[PDB]
RNA sequence: GCCUGGCGGCCGUAGCGCGGUGGUCCCACCUGACCCCAUGCCGAACUCAGAAGUGAAACGCCGUAGCGCCGAUGGUAGUGUGGGGUCUCCCCAUGCGAGAGUAGGGAACUGCCAGGCA
RNA sequence: CCUCCUAAAGAGUAACGGAGGAGCACGAAGGUUGGCUAAUCCUGGUCGGACAUCAGGAGGUUAGUGCAAUGGCAUAAGCCAGCUUGACUGCGAGCGUGACGGCGCGAGCAGGUGCGAAAGCAGGUCAUAGUGAUCCGGUGGUUCUGAAUGGAAGGGCCAUC
RNA sequence: ACUUACCAACCCGAUGCAAACUGCGAAUACCGGAGAAUGUUAUCACGGGAGACACACGGCGGGUGCUAACGUCCGUC
């Protein structure tokens, strides 16, 4: 319902992104997580986008 | 007001005491841990009990609470 | 319930070691002493033991029940373990915190050459 | 401090004599002293509980623990987790220091002091008494109060019955009616 | 007219009335009316029999009712077709098996008890018999 | 042989209560708290350095059918197959046969290791 | 679509049969390490009332679980705190359930990572509802293709709306 | 605060009832292993071709209906 779809984009420039959801109303701060980037095969910071 | 039901889930003991099992075969499907896991038996995320080794299924009752355990005995 | 708390605190690690089928170096601790045993996977036979209440290591200690005593007991149990041929074991703190005398015994065993 | 070794010297001997105990450790020992306020009306404003905590810090040296409402009761408009009180637990040297600071100093300063109760022993050898004015305590200045709130002090013991609990507390010259 | 004060559910299945009665001995009083037959006992029937026997013994002795109607019985209205949901609750019954002691009685002579129980059994739909307290 | 500690087997015939009993070793409480470590306050607990005291509490052992627990035989209910009736429910032949209850039992039994005392 | 019952002690089983829910939520309400144990009542106690916090006692799960019901949960799956991103990528023996489309569980291997001294745990959450095939099309990546040749358009493959 | 011809929760003893209750619990059925005898392989897979998807009554176990119907809806023979 309220909880809207976003993508978390790699910070390695590979164009890889994960996709998730976020409640924008509560906790509006941008999401940031160490996720595995398979293009570079390293754990890298992924930042909220879209 | 009462014309509703859910698709039956086909839960239950899929493999009975003493039968031979290959590794990975589901023994019992269950809501909650009605059967607990013992030797060479793994518990799944939805509490499914499956064989972690090739063997024969064995049922037992163990522990202070008289709980039922599924074990696989290597043949 | 100072006892029952310790057993129900250790029970998860005890059980997990039982499913994994590991030879477990169980440590027991008390205000005056420290005990160590290595117990086979079946959980009903002791292969090697050690304790401050002995005479092999009791006269070389200012006071049984200090970190030096724990280190000595760890060295003794590790030495007799390697003598009897047991190398790879799993530590079982038995509900005591891995902080003080328990870790003293553990690192003594590690230095003496028990892989855990 | 003083009352510790006074207990060990005199009170142990007297209790041994007048209750014919077999072993020294049968004599009761004062375990702990718990001071508490139920703040009550401070659900609307948190500042009252902060003032109460400051009062506890003034009375007892250690800082207080804030207690939660533990459930929801529609009668008093509370819910699980709302701060509704503050408490301090006193053990050992600080317990004996507070026991001095109570029994010697605060006891003679009750308005129309008609003695003190004796039925209040919980039936198992533990005492509890409420003071109706925190200003009774010395460190609480008469000018640094925004609202008047009493408190409760509970003195526990290793006693087995109210009779020997009364004996131990009387051995410290506790007032009674 | 007896009825449960409340129930978990409003409508029970029909079920069956097989088997033999439990509670087949005069436990409270000295005399009792026992069921030889099998069937339902409606709350109206129970009230009718109770009224008859309480009139037979003009406010004297004590009377126990052992059977309580706790089963809802539904009936569909007239000019209505089959299906369209289960019918609405209309009355309550007690299933009676043979041997079930229905009423119990104390504090009266046996002749008056027999007369009162004849007047009561004239209102019930099942054959009954007179029984008396026994030891062991 | 007796006693204690650790880890198991079995999971109430093993528990809960009541009465007694033990400190040589062990265990328990216990003494102190700069430091190792910790309290959403408190050395209460966790933890460290010890050994003045007491087995008070806890713990182990022993006794006690107060409660829990276990529990026949016989009968009863139920039921597979075949047959019958007065067929909403029953009965006959044969095989299986409860639950509840009664009599009675019951104050667990046992394996490896270590220490003390014989 | 999910829970229970009818449903006749494996599965499955119908009616305009009897009763209730779902069309979400949460970057913590996930992972791991360490720790902890409820409801209710009884008694005593300042404002305190039958029911606010405190102290002890009986009690032993009559509590709790993000939301229905069932089944589970003390090693806790319930509560609290520290560090964290395994709500990872490729695969997957072998199973279960479907007419099929599909759905589900899964040890284990490779890579890289979090927590833990370590054994180890982690491929979201106590489990089971929280969903929509195909076609058309939009976005990011990918020189796979590119209608004379080099590009490019368009198309394919991967991620996603 | 006395008190009470009304009422009275808890607990204790006796007494029943339950599809959506279970501190118990069968007979049957079902799954698996081993062994004879018996049965025109009656089992499994793959391929060519179908038909059929209005069922009816009787017995037993039930929902619904009134343990009404040559009623209706399931299970099994």
């Amino acid at each position: 319902g309220i909880r809207e779809k976003i993508k978390l984009v790699s910070s390695a420039g590979t164009g890889h992104f994960y996709t998730t959801t976020k409640n924008k109303r509560t906790k509006p701060e941008k999401l940031e997580l160490k996720k595995f980037d398979p293009v570079v095969r390293q754990h890298v910071i992924y930042k909220e986008a879209k | 007001r009462n014309g509703r039901d859910s698709e039956a889930k086909r839960l239950g003991v899929k493999r009975f005491g003493g039968e031979s099992v290959l590794a990975g075969s589901i023994i019992v499907r269950q809501r909650g841990t009605k059967f607990h896991a013992g030797a060479n038996v793994g518990c799944g995320r939805d509490h499914t009990l499956f064989a972690k080794a090739d063997g024969k299924v064995k049922f037992e009752v163990k522990g202070p609470k008289n709980r039922k355990f599924i074990s696989i005995e290597a043949e | 319930d100072k006892k029952s708390a310790r057993i129900r605190r250790a029970t998860r690690a005890r059980r997990k070691l039982q499913e994994l089928g590991a030879t477990r170096l169980v440590v027991h601790r008390t205000p005056r002493h420290i005990y160590a045993q290595v117990i086979a996977p079946n959980g009903s036979e002791v292969l090697v033991a050690a304790s401050t209440v002995e005479k092999a290591i009791a006269e070389q200690l200012k006071y049984t029940g200090n970190k030096d005593a724990a280190a000595a007991v760890g060295k003794a149990v590790a030495e007799r373990a390697l003598e009897k041929g047991i190398k790879d074991v799993s530590f079982d703190r038995s509900g005591f915190q891995y902080h003080g005398r328990v870790q003293a015994l553990a690192d003594a065993a590690r230095e003496a050459g028990l892989q855990f | 401090a003083k009352l510790h070794d006074y207990y060990k010297d005199e009170v142990v001997k007297k209790l041994m004599t007048e209750f014919n105990y077999n072993s020294v450790m049968q004599v009761p020992r004062v375990e702990k002293i718990t001071l508490n306020m139920g703040v009550g009306e401070a659900i609307a404003d948190k500042k009252l509980l902060d003032n109460a905590a400051a009062d506890l810090a003034a009375i007892s040296g250690q800082k207080p623990l804030i207690t939660k409402a533990r459930k929801s009761v529609a009668g008093f408009k509370i819910r699980q987790g709302y701060p509704i009180g503050c408490k301090v637990t006193l053990r050992g040297e600080r317990m004996w220091e507070f026991f001095e600071r109570l029994i010697t100093i605060a006891v003679p300063r009750i308005r129309d002091f008609r003695g003190l109760s004796a039925k209040s022993f919980d039936g198992r050898g533990n005492y509890s008494m409420g003071v109706r004015e925190q200003i009774i305590f010395p460190e609480i200045d008469y000018d640094k109060v925004d609202r008047v709130r009493g408190l409760d002090i509970t003195i526990t013991t290793t006693a087995k019955s109210d009779e020997e609990g009364r004996a131990l507390l009387a051995a410290f010259d506790f007032p009674f009616r | 007219m007896l009825q449960p004060k409340r129930t978990k559910f409003r409508k029970m299945h029909k079920g069956r009335n097989r088997g033999l009665a439990q509670g087949t001995d005069v436990s409270f009083g000295s005399f009792g009316l026992k069921a030889v037959g099998r069937g339902r006992l409606t709350a109206r029937q129970i009230e009718a029999a109770r009224r008859a026997m309480t009139r037979a013994v003009k406010r004297q002795g004590k009377i126990w009712i052992r059977v309580f109607p706790d089963k809802p019985i539904t009936e569909k209205p007239l000019a209505v077709r089959m299906g369209k949901g289960k019918g609405n609750v209309e009355y309550w019954v007690a299933l009676i098996q043979p041997g079930k002691v229905l009423y119990e009685m104390d504090g009266v002579p046996e002749e008056l008890a027999r007369e009162a129980f004849k007047l009561a059994a004239a209102k019930l739909p099942i054959k009954t018999t007179f029984v008396t307290k026994t030891v062991m």
